[PDB]
């Protein structure tokens, strides 16, 4: 009803499909850390960026 | 009627003042008179929702009504009596007229449609693109009192169509071949949209080049 | 894997913490009971950590300490066969295409655009997975 | 000085309005010192430069201080402790939800203006005999008896057996001062006295700020049946005068000229503006009756003109 | 253009409308399409060296 | 950026016969005449209707209306002060809603035009409304409201 226009839809796709990437790329950061790792770096020496 | 003037004026005050003001002169620049639009007018606009518009735009979509039929004919009985003109059609009972506004003559619609309507929407009913961020809406969606009432009144960029020109029997002819036009399967297989060259090219350059090209693959040999 | 699963232990605790005491607060000194959005979301999201810290522990438990979860591990201790990685591959940026294009048929609501970025991700998926596995062509 | 370090906080109107500008001045006394202590710490570690009579002699390379973060994760803690209490105080009287409100205003804001009912008026010294109308407030239940199909659906309604289009949480008044995109609405109140606002929006989320009550709230479409407590109370206003008052949420496009006035006048120039409203009158006719200018003065019903560059 | 046209009361050269997407496109670009983005354009470039 | 600062929705005129006269504080709407002709002109002597709706723009008013009168002699039967932050409407435009169906004020201020002059659809006539405030040249349109066709002979081939 309010803002009917095609600009605030593709807006609301572009979130979506945007947002898939950032969880897609969570789950990279995290398996990596979890499971790829120097094998002399614990969990809790590794740097705090990571 | 006293009270759906006074409900009219009622939902007119909380939803619409700050673009026609109280008195439903245009508001400069925001909005036109609503003197003279007509209940036809308001019915078209409000029932298919395109009006309550929150934008200044190209052209003012089409969207969910704001207002239900009750609401909608107390809004379109307040401007009537405001400005006074065109009425949205009714039958016997008093409900908006729908059914009654299917036209016998179908070829006569049609050729109707073709030389007026088809002239910016379609061949079939389908939209069509104006001048510059503006378009003809697909006809499919609107029902019969709602085609009416777009031929009576020009709502943006549509010629208005008044009765002396296409007199009630001719706006019925054209309602009910773009209804029919609308509710027809397509003959022939999927009808790809309404338009011929350009979806035709697309599915074929997908669908059949695809095919072809895929058994090609599997046929041949890669080197 | 015993810091990994502790983590997300630690974080279910507190967000089962956080959920039951808004149920509590929110069935009572609420406008009008329960919120039900903000209980629901903080419920489901113990339920992610509870379910990765879960399956992190399994795994905690079913493994040996390895060389990256040991302190004072050398790295010859790990040096070995690592496991396969992708190299180059074109197959991503595709599925990436064929989702934008599902996307645009969602937001411009074009049902015929959909299924073809629906077919399109199905075959670009259906190319990234087999990428590795296609094999020779048999003539 | 207290204007100056209120960072441009207007002077309250109302006893919430000045509470909550001591709050805000004691907690930016308490942030300002806050930061003067940790930017002094920053701007002194910058005179530890790189001495160039820095020998192959590393830093002390400690890292590591228990004891000093555990200080400064408990005096964090502490104050932060102490700002939620004042919070929590001056919070309490944020809706005392007094049940004998001296003046109750139905502020009801649709797409780019406001209405202000009036809804009922009982001043505590004893006058104003005036009630809200309510015969408007008409359903639209779409009970129909059968829908499309021929029998069985008898469909009630989407939500809660009504349809979207209901309108009926929004209540009307005899008294509206509804506001035109060419005349600021002006809502009038009594000096002194007690004055409630009952908030609602006809069609979309927005938000009723008056600058100098020193609140706002949402004035949402449905907020009994979204559990928002839109109705608020304030204890008085001391000061009279025109005092602008501002839409704080996104309504759309003119989201912002929805611009309006809160003007307080005298319990007399009150008792004259209602009576003269009773009368057929509309709110600048009233005003000027009551000897008050009639036009917002605080602000303009500027131009519906899309711009400046625009050709007329 | 947010701020060249909320240099001076009047409407400019902005629309109430093109302002209105200006703070809308503006505050999603800037968070979702620069600043979450680029947490993972951080991590992929020294997570795996780190 | 269609939907700046000059947006086609925006700029649109009503989609009605009436022309829109903003000049002075009172803006007129929809102003036409309803003249039914029957043939080329509508004969002089003949009276013809002058529709409009006189809405008051500022409620500090401008309603007295005093003659708003041209060649054609308009005289304004029932005249009345109605404009104050308000309408004023002269007659009933075709379709229009007897809102009231009683004599208030006997009729609404209908406004009535001996020609003295030929006059035919499709022209544009000029009116001089004038108020206290100022006067106003408006170009009035004839406008057949809500009239059907009329049934155009049949024609014999030749
Ligand atoms: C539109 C979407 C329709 C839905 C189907 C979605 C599934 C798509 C899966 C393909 C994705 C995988 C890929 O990229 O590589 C496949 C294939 C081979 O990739 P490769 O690994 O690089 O080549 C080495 C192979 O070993 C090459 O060795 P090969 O040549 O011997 O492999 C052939 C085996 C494997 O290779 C294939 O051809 C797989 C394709 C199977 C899907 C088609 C059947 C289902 C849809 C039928 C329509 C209903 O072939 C078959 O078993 C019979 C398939 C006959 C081809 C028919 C394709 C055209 C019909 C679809 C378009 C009509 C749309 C109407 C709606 O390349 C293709 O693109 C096939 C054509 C793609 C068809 C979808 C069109 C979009
Ligand atoms: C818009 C949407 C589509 C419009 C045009 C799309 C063009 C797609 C063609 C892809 C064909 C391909 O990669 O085939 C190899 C590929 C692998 O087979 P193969 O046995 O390795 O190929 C034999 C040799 O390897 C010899 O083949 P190759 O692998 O050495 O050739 C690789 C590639 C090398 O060419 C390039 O690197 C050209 C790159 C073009 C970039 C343009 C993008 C510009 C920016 C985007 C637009 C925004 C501005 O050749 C081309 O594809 C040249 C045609 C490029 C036309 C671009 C039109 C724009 O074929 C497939 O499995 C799929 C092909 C199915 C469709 C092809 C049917 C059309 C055939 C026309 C040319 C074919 C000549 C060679 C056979
Ligand atoms: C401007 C820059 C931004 C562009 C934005 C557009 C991005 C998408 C277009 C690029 C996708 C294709 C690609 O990256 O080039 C691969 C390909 C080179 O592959 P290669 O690994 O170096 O091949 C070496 C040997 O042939 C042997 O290498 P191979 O073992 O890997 O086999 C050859 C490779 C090569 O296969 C191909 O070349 C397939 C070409 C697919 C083009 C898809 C067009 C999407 C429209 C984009 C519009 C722009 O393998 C195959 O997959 C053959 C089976 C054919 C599968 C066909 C699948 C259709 C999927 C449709 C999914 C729906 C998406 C809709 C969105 O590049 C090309 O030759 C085609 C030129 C680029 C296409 C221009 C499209 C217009
Ligand atoms: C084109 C070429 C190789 C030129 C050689 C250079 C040369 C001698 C140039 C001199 C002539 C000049 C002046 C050329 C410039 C412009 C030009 C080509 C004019 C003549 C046009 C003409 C008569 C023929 C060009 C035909 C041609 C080679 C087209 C591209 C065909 C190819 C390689 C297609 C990719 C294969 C494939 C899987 C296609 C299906 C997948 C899809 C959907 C591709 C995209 C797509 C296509 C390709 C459509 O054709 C189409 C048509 C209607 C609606 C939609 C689409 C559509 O979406
Ligand atoms: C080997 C060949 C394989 C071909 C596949 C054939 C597909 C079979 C489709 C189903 C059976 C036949 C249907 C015939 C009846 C029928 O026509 O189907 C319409 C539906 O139509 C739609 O909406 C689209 C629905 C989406 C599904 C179909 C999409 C298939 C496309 C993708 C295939 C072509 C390939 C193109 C690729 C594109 C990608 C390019 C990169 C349904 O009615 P409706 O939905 O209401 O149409 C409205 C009127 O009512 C209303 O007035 C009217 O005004 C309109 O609004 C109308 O839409
Ligand atoms: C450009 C010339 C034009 C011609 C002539 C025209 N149309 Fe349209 N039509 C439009 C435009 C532009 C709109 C958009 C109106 C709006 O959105 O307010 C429209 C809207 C409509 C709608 C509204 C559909 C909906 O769902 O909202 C219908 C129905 C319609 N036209 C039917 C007709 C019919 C019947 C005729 C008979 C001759 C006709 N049109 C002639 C351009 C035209
Ligand atoms: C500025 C936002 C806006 C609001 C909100 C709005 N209007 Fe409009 N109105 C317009 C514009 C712009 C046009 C002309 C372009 C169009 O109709 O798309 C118009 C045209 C109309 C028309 C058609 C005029 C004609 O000559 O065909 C009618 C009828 C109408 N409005 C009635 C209403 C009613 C009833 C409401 C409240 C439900 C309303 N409007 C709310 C701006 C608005
Ligand atoms: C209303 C006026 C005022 O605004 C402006 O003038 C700003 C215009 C900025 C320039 C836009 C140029 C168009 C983008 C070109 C991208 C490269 C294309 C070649 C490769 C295919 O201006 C206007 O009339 C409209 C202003 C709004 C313009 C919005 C542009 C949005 C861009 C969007 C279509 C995505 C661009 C794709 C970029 C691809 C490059 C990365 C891979
Ligand atoms: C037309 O109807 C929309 C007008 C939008 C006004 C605001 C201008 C935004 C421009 C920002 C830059 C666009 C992307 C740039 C890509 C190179
Ligand atoms: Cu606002
Ligand atoms: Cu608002």
């Amino acid at each position: 009803i309010h803002s009917p226009g095609a600009g605030g839809d593709l807006w609301i796709m572009g979130l979506a499909v945007g947002g898939l990437g950032t969880i897609l790329g969570g789950v990279n950061m995290i398996t990596t850390v979890v499971c790829m790792r120097a094998p002399g770096m614990t969990m809790f020496r590794m740097p705090i960026f990571t | 009627q006293s009270a759906l003037l006074r409900t009219g004026k009622q939902l007119f005050e909380t939803s619409c003042v700050s673009c026609h003001g109280a008195n439903l002169q245009g508001v400069p620049d925001r909005g036109p008179s609503l003197i003279g639009t007509g209940e036809a007018a308001v019915y078209f606009q409000v029932s298919t929702g395109r009006m309550p518009a929150m934008r200044g735009e190209a052209q003012a979509p089409s969207k969910p009504p704001h207002f239900d039929e009750s609401q909608i004919d107390a809004l379109g009985a307040y401007v009537q009596a405001n400005g006074g003109g065109p009425t949205v059609p009714r039958d016997d009972h008093g409900a908006v007229a729908q059914e009654s506004l299917i036209g016998g003559d179908v070829a006569r619609g049609g050729d109707l449609f073709r030389l007026n309507c088809a002239s910016c929407h379609n061949f079939t009913g389908k939209g069509g693109a104006l001048s510059s961020g503006k378009y003809a809406p697909d006809l499919g969606d609107a029902n019969p009192a709602q085609i009416y009432t777009a031929m009576l009144t020009g709502p943006q960029n549509m010629p208005k169509f008044s009765d002396r020109q296409l007199t009630p029997d001719e706006k019925r002819d054209i309602v009910a071949y773009v209804r029919e036009s609308a509710e027809t399967p397509s003959y022939g297989g999927y009808g790809l949209g309404g338009f011929g060259p350009a979806p035709e090219g697309m599915a074929m350059w997908i669908i059949g080049m695809v095919a072809a090209i895929g058994v090609a693959m599997w046929i041949g040999s890669r080197a | 894997m015993h810091i990994e699963a502790r983590l997300f232990e630690i974080l279910t605790a507190f967000f089962a913490l956080a959920a039951v005491v808004y149920a509590v607060l929110t069935a009572m000194f609420a406008t009008g009971g329960v919120e039900w959005a903000g209980t629901t979301a903080l419920v489901l999201t113990t339920g992610l950590t509870l379910i990765t810290g879960t399956f992190f522990r399994f795994v905690a438990r079913r493994l040996d300490t390895r060389p990256e979860d040991y302190e004072d591990a050398e790295i010859s201790d790990g040096a070995g066969e690592l496991g396969f990685f992708a190299p180059h591959s074109w197959w991503p940026i595709l599925i990436s295409l064929s989702f934008s294009t599902a996307a645009v048929g969602a937001a411009l609501w074009l049902p015929w655009l959909i299924a073809a970025g629906v077919a399109f991700v199905i075959t670009s998926v259906c190319g990234l997975v087999f990428e590795y596995y296609w094999g020779p062509e048999k003539h | 000085w207290s204007d100056a370090l209120a960072l441009g906080w207007p002077t309250g109107i109302t006893p919430e309005a000045k509470l909550n500008r001591e709050l805000w001045i004691g907690s930016v006394i308490a942030s300002f010192a806050v930061g003067a202590i940790v930017w002094g710490l920053i701007f002194w570690t910058s005179a530890f430069h790189r001495k160039k009579a820095t020998d192959t002699e590393l830093p002390r390379q400690f890292g590591y201080n228990m004891p000093l973060e555990l200080t400064l994760t408990v005096i964090p803690f502490l104050i932060i402790s102490v700002l939620f209490y004042f919070t929590v105080v001056v919070q309490e009287r944020m809706m005392h939800k007094d049940p004998n409100p001296e003046v109750v205003i139905d502020v009801t804001a649709f797409q780019w203006n406001w209405k202000f009912g009036y809804q009922k008026i009982a001043f505590a010294d004893g006058s104003f005999d005036y009630d809200g109308a309510d015969p408007e407030r008409k359903e639209a239940m779409t009970s129909r008896p059968e829908g499309k199909d021929e029998h069985g659906i008898e469909k009630v309604g989407p939500i809660r057996g009504m349809t979207p289009e209901d309108r009926t949480y929004l209540n009307f008044d005899k008294i509206e001062t509804l506001g035109t995109s060419s005349e600021i609405p002006v809502l009038v109140l009594p000096a002194g006295k007690r004055i409630e606002f009952v908030l609602n929006s006809a069609d979309v989320i927005h938000g009723f700020w008056v600058p100098e009550f020193l609140f706002k709230r949402d004035v949402l479409p449905e907020p009994k049946a979204n559990n928002s407590d839109n109705v608020f109370q304030v204890s008085e206003i001391q000061q009279t005068g025109a005092f602008v008052g501002r839409c704080t949420e996104m309504c759309g496009t003119f989201h912002a000229m929805m611009n309006f006035e809160v003007r307080v006048v005298e319990p007399n120039d009150f008792k004259a503006y209602i009576d003269q409203r009773n009368a057929g009158k509309t709110n600048a006719e009233a005003l000027a009756a009551i000897n008050q200018p009639p036009l917002a003065i605080t602000t303009e019903p500027f131009e519906s003109r899309r711009g400046e560059l625009v050709p007329q | 253009f947010m701020r060249t046209e909320l240099a001076m009361p009047g409407l400019q050269f902005l629309s109430n409308e093109q302002f209105n997407q200006l703070f809308t496109m503006h505050g999603t670009v800037m968070l979702l399409f620069y600043a979450t983005p680029i947490v993972f354009g951080f991590a992929n470039l020294v997570l795996p060296l780190q | 950026c269609s939907a700046g600062q000059i947006s086609q929705t925006t700029t649109q005129e009503p989609a009605v016969n009436g022309v829109n006269a903003q000049a002075g504080q009172v803006s007129l709407r929809n102003v036409h005449l309803r003249a039914p002709q029957q043939t080329d002109y509508v004969e002089p002597g003949t009276t013809v209707e002058l529709l409009f709706v006189a809405a008051n723009d500022s409620t500090e008013s401008n309603k007295l209306k005093s003659i708003t009168s041209d060649v054609g002699e308009v005289t304004l039967t029932g005249d009345s002060t109605v404009p104050a932050d308000g309408v004023l409407i002269v007659g009933e435009p075709d379709g229009q809603i007897q809102a009231v169906e009683n004599a208030e004020a006997a009729d609404a201020v209908t406004a009535e035009v001996e020609l003295t002059k030929p006059i035919t659809n499709g022209l544009l006539y000029d009116f001089t409304f004038t108020f206290e405030d100022g006067e106003t040249t408006v170009a009035v349109p004839i406008s057949a409201g809500e009239q059907p066709r009329r049934p155009v002979p049949p024609a014999g081939p030749g």
